[PDB]
């Protein structure tokens, strides 16, 4: 949740 | 030492997980000055992503603890400290490819498609530090975030395909940047969308070459969006 | 703000931060500085320091796999195999260096001032392990040397977990675990190591219902290895 | 390889 603030289950995905 | 030489040790590195290793091999292949081959180029990028992304995970982990202490428990002081290790860190790690960024690889770079693949690393590269930065600082390296993303959007979708992965993949990462650093949610969601859905109007250009790399960012596209909607 | 300023407890949290954040290079300095002060340890510094190590061995011994299975592989081509051997060689030596620092540390400050047996076994059995992954890379008179010291430092942790430990202690079970293993595969002798690991697993089973709800899944998570393990060879 | 601890 909240992103790369929180979990890393909802970092969103880069490449 | 030679070129061929230290690429088969970027690529032995790669395979046991020594990044440091890895990286400073491509780092020495890039100041013998000459532009890189893209199997070189994926080899630079992949080091220093795995060498920055270690930092980038522990200073999300220990700015989460420095949180949940309280500040009467007053350890804080230590996570506060060794956030600040991290930290300085990940800006040295972030400087050492700028530099290369500045100093041989933009510049040399010959065709569209490389410019935009490193105006984007320029990108997100300081969109990395502009994850732990604060107060002015964090105003220069947003700004400097975003001008190499634009510029690498503007020529992109003057010289490369909706499909092509490394304008797909700019548009992913771009968003990321509008959502995550300028908070920004619907402006990130719009150019996701737009992305994705200008490559599903021309799906019929995707060729055995580069069909599994576009469809495997056209996939992480559709996951933003869905994470950035499930709220 | 350095170790030498730092007291226990500082060094301490040092190290749990170190572990959350997956810097087992920083947690492994902590757990040296705090071993240096020369106390006991106590049971939660123990595994720390035992946790921090096991990570940064790991990665060597993770790393001379990879290499050594691509050095199998390799086509003919005299620079690039002289390069893997060489870098192989590379993280062999950063192995031995991290091996010998916590051999240095065990036999200068922790078995010398262990007291309870239970400590004692723990760090015979983490001198039978630091040995056992120096044999997995040595060879000639080396090997010889380090497969004795490993067996050694087994033997008497098992001798003294028998007899001070009750059978279901997660530490006389996972010494059975580990010992079993070094017959397996650095001594080659596959009876030993079926026959110590079902006795010991036995024992356990004897006595699971004198334990509590905690106890009893530390206990069991151990056993479940040693009949993973036992699995795994008694396919043949 | 074997599961150790």
């Amino acid at each position: 949740f909240g992103g790369i603030t929180g979990e890393a289950e909802g970092f969103p995905a880069t490449v | 030492m030679d070129k061929s030489e230290l690429v088969q040790k970027a690529k032995l590195a790669e395979q046991a997980e020594r990044y440091d290793d890895m990286a400073a091999a491509m780092k020495a292949v890039t100041e013998q000055g000459h532009e890189l081959s893209n199997e070189e180029r994926n080899l630079l990028s992949v080091a220093y992503k795995n060498v920055v992304g270690a930092r980038r995970s522990s200073w999300r982990v220990i700015s989460s603890i420095e949180q949940k202490t309280e500040r009467n428990e007053k350890k804080q002081q230590m996570g506060k400290e060794y956030r600040e290790k991290i930290e300085a860190e990940l800006q040295d790690i972030c400087n050492d490819v700028l530099e290369l960024l500045d100093k041989y690889l933009i510049p040399n770079a010959t065709q569209p498609e490389s410019k935009v693949f490193y105006l984007k690393m320029k990108g997100d590269y300081f969109r990395y530090l502009s994850e732990v930065a604060s107060g002015d600082n964090k105003q220069t390296t947003v700004s400097n975030s975003q001008q190499a993303y634009q510029e690498a959007f503007e020529i992109s979708k003057k010289e490369m395909q909706p499909t092509h992965p490394i304008r797909l993949g700019l548009a992913l990462n771009f968003s990321v940047f509008y959502y995550e650093i300028l908070n920004s949610p619907e402006k990130a969601c719009s150019l996701a969308k737009t992305a994705f859905d200008e490559a599903i109007a021309e799906l019929d250009t995707l060729n055995e070459e580069s069909y599994k790399d576009s469809t495997l960012i056209m996939q992480l596209l559709r996951d933003n969006l869905t994470l950035w909607t499930s709220e």
